[PDB]
């Protein structure tokens, strides 16, 4: 669906086209749903320290985080 | 075969063209832009600070045709036939559309600051549109003798990239600190507050102490008049002279949006907050700086973000389905110095027909260490190479 | 053409405690009846000027014609029929400042020119 | 050690009407008791000065250890934590000025320097 595509599309803005980073910001492509979701939430609550990932991660609900997670790994 | 014509190959349009083919590869997608190449205003501050050149921030649009099958037309769009669903070019040719995406960026308001018309831009460059102007200002900074004063006059909201003038100050300072250490920067602001003000000022105090003076509008910082002949800026606190002066005039939507009647009184384009279809001419969509997008800054990231939602929405409209619920994000990274980075960042969400920031949005933390600034600098360059890859790879 | 060849105060920053006399020397003589001289204390930019080119630029917005301006006029008395040597008086001495002397002059060759001379009077 | 990063008034010619203080900003803080500031109103030559290099020449003649000189010293009460504001009770008259210092940082290093400017008068 387009819903998931829009939730996810913005991640490519920093993380590179379909998760392939040119550098600096880590890559996304070589990660599965579970890893993505589990660290989104980790950044969100603070558990995992971010420079900007909490600012971004906090912008999403737990449901949306699952959609984003799925869609990036599937694609 | 259904047709989408996209006007402009910058942050908005190129992202739109690519995503249109991603969302429906059955579309005949034509993107129109005066040039085979695009130079980014982002990172042009590093050109001003003599860290890169214009080539290093210029990109080929050819990949959109070669790889993603977007017909790339190198022309100016002169006229929009809204009724006849056609676009007229500068060569006299025409190109028809079932749905039109307009992402033309900004024009400078020539009638806004007394003294500053089209002719004033050679001596008193804005450089708010990159290329020729970036080049002119840098050559000025290079020719300025040590001990001179650079004047930067940013405008009132709203304008393209609200931190941009303050990163410009920062990086010009970086160039001055290592080549012209006596030189001074003077910001004559129309506003009483700016983006990431706390962060910039702490950055300036530590990287460029004593280099930079900031005068708010409330203390007579506003530019009422300028004299392009004499490097003079006139303000309620008096007359100032700059050895180099960067005047940044208030802005509005690109000519094509204005001329076509897509803009309202404010000089920006009102649009359906969900679909970015124009609230004024049906079947034309407006993205990027030219749009009125609620909370969303006039930033490159925003344009790119808006482009995605827009692509999705036009395929929705072209295949007779309801538009989906949309999501956006924007993040403006500023390099206070090449190894000192700060950010303002947000995710966006429709809330009562208005685009609004989610909770969580904010600027870099106030009381952080040097490592943190270094990292955000690394990440800024990451974003830059990444987002341009997405548009032009 | 009657051009400025020399002047006192000269084109510089000078201590001139009681300045009451400004002297102009022109390349040809000059017709009193058809020559005008005016003089202004320049109100400098807030962040000031850094050299004499900037004195001159600023001084050149004035001219014998000018009306209301940023600057402040100092009433003068010409002391001359025909002469290459013009001398300008004020009863009281001049406050310190950047000054511009602007003229329109008829040469004896029949030509009209305009011009200016600028200096900085530092006090003393 | 302790270099000057900014000064008010700037190293320029200015209309500083009744200037009652001079403000200096250094790269790091500066020890009060051990640091001395002196200010001199410059006596400019007959011919005057044509630019800032020549003003900076004229100031480098002076120093903190300076007894007999061409120029007139001025009484300043000093207030020092990297900004120094030199104060005078009386507003300063028009002049080319020099401020000169010997300055001790907290690492025990000394740095001397000068900052010159031209105050060209004007009114309140
Ligand atoms: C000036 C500036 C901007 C800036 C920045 C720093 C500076 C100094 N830093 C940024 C940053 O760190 N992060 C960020 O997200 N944005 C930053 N920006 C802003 C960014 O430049 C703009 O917000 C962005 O450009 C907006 O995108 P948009 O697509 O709306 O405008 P554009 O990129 O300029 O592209 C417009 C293109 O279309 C062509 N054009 C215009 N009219 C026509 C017609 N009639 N026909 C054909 N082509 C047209 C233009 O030539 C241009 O290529
Ligand atoms: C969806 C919209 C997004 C997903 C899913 C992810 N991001 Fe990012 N991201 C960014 C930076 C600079 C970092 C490094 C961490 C930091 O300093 O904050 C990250 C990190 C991640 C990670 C951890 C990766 C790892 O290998 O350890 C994941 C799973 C991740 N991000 C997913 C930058 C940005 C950014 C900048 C403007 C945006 C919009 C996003 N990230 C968005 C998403
Ligand atoms: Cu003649």
């Amino acid at each position: 669906d387009l819903r998931g595509a829009l939730l996810a599309g913005n991640c490519y803005g920093c993380h590179g086209p379909n998760g392939d980073s040119q550098g600096g910001i880590p890559s996304l492509s070589g990660l599965d749903a579970d890893q993505i979701a589990e660290t989104m939430l980790a950044f969100r609550s603070g558990t995992r320290e971010s420079t900007v990932m909490q600012r971004q991660a906090s912008g999403y609900s737990e449901d949306e985080i699952a959609s984003i997670a799925q869609h990036i790994a599937q694609h | 075969a259904q047709r989408v014509v996209v006007i402009g190959g910058g942050f908005g349009g190129s992202t739109c063209a690519r995503y249109l083919r991603h969302f429906d590869p059955d579309l005949e997608v034509t993107l129109i832009n005066p040039s085979d190449t695009y130079t980014t205003c982002p990172f042009s501050n590093l050109v001003l600070g003599g860290e890169r050149d214009l080539a290093s921030i210029t990109h080929d649009l050819s990949q959109l045709e070669h790889h993603h099958g977007v017909r790339l037309v190198q022309r100016w769009v002169e006229s929009i036939d809204a009724d006849g669903h056609r676009v007229v070019l500068d060569d006299g040719s025409a190109i028809g559309y079932d749905r039109l995406v307009v992402s033309p960026g900004i024009d400078l308001r020539w009638d806004a600051v007394e003294g500053y018309d089209q002719a004033a831009q050679e001596a008193m460059p804005h450089a708010w549109r990159p290329g020729e102007q970036t080049l002119l200002l840098r050559r000025q900074l290079e020719a300025m003798s040590d001990g001179g004063v650079v004047v930067i006059a940013p405008p009132a909201n709203p304008f393209r990239c609200p931190p941009g003038p303050y990163e410009r100050a920062s990086l010009i300072a970086h160039y001055l600190k290592h080549h012209k250490p006596r030189s001074k920067i003077l910001i004559l602001d129309a506003k009483d507050a700016f983006a990431k003000q706390g962060l910039f000022q702490t950055g300036w105090e530590t990287l460029y102490p004593g280099m930079i003076e900031w005068v708010p509008g409330i203390e007579g910082g506003t530019v009422e008049r300028v004299d392009a002949a004499t490097g003079e800026v006139f303000t309620p606190s008096g007359r100032y002279r700059g050895d180099v002066v960067n005047l940044i005039p208030p802005q509005h939507a690109g000519a094509i949006a204005r001329n076509t009647g897509l803009t309202d009184d404010s000089g920006w384009c009102p649009v359906n907050q969900q679909t970015f279809e124009s609230l004024q001419i049906p079947h034309i969509h407006v993205i990027g700086d030219a749009s009125i997008a609620g909370a969303m800054p006039k930033a490159g990231f925003a344009a790119n973000s808006q482009a995605k939602v827009c692509a999705a929405a036009v395929v929705a409209a072209l295949h007779g389905f309801d538009p989906t619920e949309p999501s956006w994000s924007s993040t403006c990274y500023s390099l206070v110095g090449p190894e000192y980075g700060i950010s303002v960042s947000a995710v966006y969400r429709l809330d009562n027909g208005s685009i609004v920031a989610s909770e969580g949005a904010g600027v870099s933390p106030g009381e952080a260490d040097d490592h943190f600034r270094q990292l955000e600098a690394v990440y800024a360059r990451g974003w830059y190479d990444n987002i341009t890859a997405e548009m032009y790879g | 053409h009657a051009h400025l060849r020399a002047a006192d105060p000269p084109e510089a920053i000078v201590d001139a405690a009681g300045l009451r006399e400004i002297r102009l020397v022109f390349s040809e003589p000059v017709v009193d009846r058809f020559s005008t001289f005016r003089a202004f204390r320049l109100s400098l930019p807030e962040n000031g000027i850094r050299n004499l080119t900037q004195l001159n630029t600023l001084a050149s917005e004035l001219g014998v014609d000018t009306e209301e301006s940023a600057h402040h006029e100092v009433e003068l008395e010409s002391d001359l029929s025909q002469s290459a040597e013009v001398t300008l008086h004020s009863d009281e001495p001049l406050p310190a400042g950047a000054y511009a002397v602007v003229w329109r002059v008829l040469s004896v060759d029949g030509h009209t020119t305009t011009g200016f001379h600028a200096f900085v009077h530092a006090g003393g």
